[PDB]
């Protein structure tokens, strides 16, 4: 569970995320699949999978929007991340152990971004905040 | 892989006892059910709308051995467990899209399910170690040509 | 989280298991160590880590009667399990990971001594029981 | 393990660009406040309480340096890293009593380090590739002895 200096470690920290946004997502995306090829079991049905193409950008947009609203509900992240559990679960059937993989690659993509800002304090609040965030995502499985 | 000849003598012997036309159905319908985001990949082979159908599934009891009879060649020859995969391994990427990580999962099914054929006793703890060794091995080797 | 079928499910293993309560824990804390020997890194100060010696059997009995006492609080695992986090935590600092390599090893241990009763579906029963259980030792980590 | 020429110029390239004597602090300090449980192995070192006492502190400095130097015979030779950390590995495990699930905890801190000191454009995604696979390769073969 996040603590009250978690959570503002976090808000404050993405205070210098959001106006990079979708570039850190396609950075995020493009390294785990490139990086972590295990993970482009879930992609062959783009145009492609590689480093700044069309659809990563795209997709990239998508997750970060995701989690950048996930800062906004750090309070009940389970409950807003529910119906995209589901989707992730039953739709998708993507394989949950690949949350963690996404949420290592955004931590590296940050550091290489916000070098200064990206201390370890910062760097714990953030994995505690997106290990949460890869929780409420499989939370509707079996 | 260093394989000791105590672990070497186990996987063999563990192997020779067996019967993995049985084993090969009961991890494979196993998996299916614990890890229910595989069944991604078996839509097309009937009924699996409850575990009870995806027990008495004969097309996916069939796959289940060809699965284990797959582990074959890896018993045969412990020291090139790599290559022996190769194609099998891009098959599975290229092909079938098929994430790597329930390679794992599947050898953790059939770690249960041999466990639960043989018991405690033969299915020691030292037995357990060294198939386990093997079936990371395996593992290993099926996702190496994911790129 | 648990659903009722699957409280159910854990309920009924149980009554298989708590007869053999003892044998099955010094059963699963052996397997750990010799199949996974990353495990005895915790464990150097014990006498023998060998399989049924008398300190495996003792923290055998130690780990199942809290996983026993754990059945009965299926509704709140998290509470339940909160000074036990924080012990692995703080005094023993043992890595989380750790915590279902155990779970995967009691799990093969009631398959081989329960094979007819240990079904996929109770299987599956057990696996969300006992990762819940991890989580929530993990809880009070950080 | 078969490296590219692509993998081996990446890895080369990157670590006679980094500052081990830097890097190595950074990713030590990190991995104890990152992953707290490290401090185990530590508690002779000083001051470790609050994360400060922890970046401050000159004995996890020196400590941090010494790992990274411990990398260098990796980067000299990518094709016999099992054996460049056979003793290494021995020495962990028997006198040392680390959890080699720390290992991985390390390199994914070294990982956030060289990436926080080059940037995203020289710490690409392929560059990124060929450093995991190196790290990946080190940590297997760090726990490779533990029995
Ligand atoms: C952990 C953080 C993640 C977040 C916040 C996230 C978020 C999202 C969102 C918002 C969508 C769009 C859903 C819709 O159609 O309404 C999506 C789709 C999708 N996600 Fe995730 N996701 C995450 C992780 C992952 C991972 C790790 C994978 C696989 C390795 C994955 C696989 C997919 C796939 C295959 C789609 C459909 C994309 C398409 O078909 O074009 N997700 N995700
Ligand atoms: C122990 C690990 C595994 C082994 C040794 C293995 C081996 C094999 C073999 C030998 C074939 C037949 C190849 C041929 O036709 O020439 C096959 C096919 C296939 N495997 Fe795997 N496999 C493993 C794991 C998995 C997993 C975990 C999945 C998915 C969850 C999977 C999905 C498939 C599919 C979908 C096919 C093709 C089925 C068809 O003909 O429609 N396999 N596998
Ligand atoms: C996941 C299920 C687990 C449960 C239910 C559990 C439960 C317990 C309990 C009840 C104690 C006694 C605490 C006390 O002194 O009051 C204990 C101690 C301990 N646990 Fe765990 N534990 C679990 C997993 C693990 C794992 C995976 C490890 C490491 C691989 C571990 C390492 C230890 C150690 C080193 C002790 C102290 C034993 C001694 O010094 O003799 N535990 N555990
Ligand atoms: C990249 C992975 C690592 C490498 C390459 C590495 C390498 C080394 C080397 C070269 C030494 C000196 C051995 C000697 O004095 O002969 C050492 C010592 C030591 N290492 Fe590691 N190590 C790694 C990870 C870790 C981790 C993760 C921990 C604990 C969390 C750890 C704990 C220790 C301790 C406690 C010592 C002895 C400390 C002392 O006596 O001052 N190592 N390591």
């Amino acid at each position: 569970s996040l603590s009250a200096k978690d959570k503002a470690n976090v808000k404050a920290i993405w205070g210098k995320i959001l106006p990079k946004s979708d570039e850190i997502g396609e950075q995020a995306l493009s390294r785990m699949l490139v990086v972590y090829p295990q993970t482009k079991a879930y992609f062959s049905h783009w145009a492609s999978v590689a480093p700044g193409s069309a659809p990563v950008k795209k997709h990239g947009i998508t997750i970060m929007n995701q989690i950048d609203d996930c800062v906004g509900h750090m309070d009940d992240l389970f409950g807003f991340l529910t119906k995209l559990s589901e989707l992730h679960a039953t739709k998708l059937r993507v394989d949950p152990t690949n949350f963690k993989i996404l949420a290592h690659n955004l931590i590296v993509v940050i550091a290489a971004y916000f070098p200064a800002e990206f201390t370890p304090e910062i760097h714990l609040s953030v994995d505690k905040f997106l290990q949460q965030l890869a929780l409420a995502l499989a939370e509707k499985y079996r | 892989v260093d394989w000791t000849d105590a672990e070497r003598s186990a996987i063999v012997g563990l192997w020779g006892k067996i019967s993995v036309d049985e084993i090969g159905p009961q991890a494979l319908a196993r998996l299916l059910i614990v890890s229910p985001w595989t069944q991604r990949h078996f839509s097309t082979f009937g009924n699996l709308s409850t575990p009870a159908a995806i027990m008495g599934n004969p097309a996916v009891a069939k796959h289940g051995k060809t699965v284990m009879h797959g582990l074959d060649r890896a018993v045969q020859n412990l020291d090139d467990i790599k290559n022996t995969y190769v194609t099998l391994s891009v098959m599975h990427s290229e092909k079938l899209f098929v994430d790597p990580d329930n390679f794992r999962l599947l050898a953790d099914c059939i770690t249960v399910c041999v466990a639960a054929k043989l018991g405690p006793a033969v299915f020691s703890a030292d037995t357990q170690e060294a198939f386990q060794k093997f079936l990371a091995v395996v593992v290993s080797a099926l996702g190496r040509q994911y790129h």
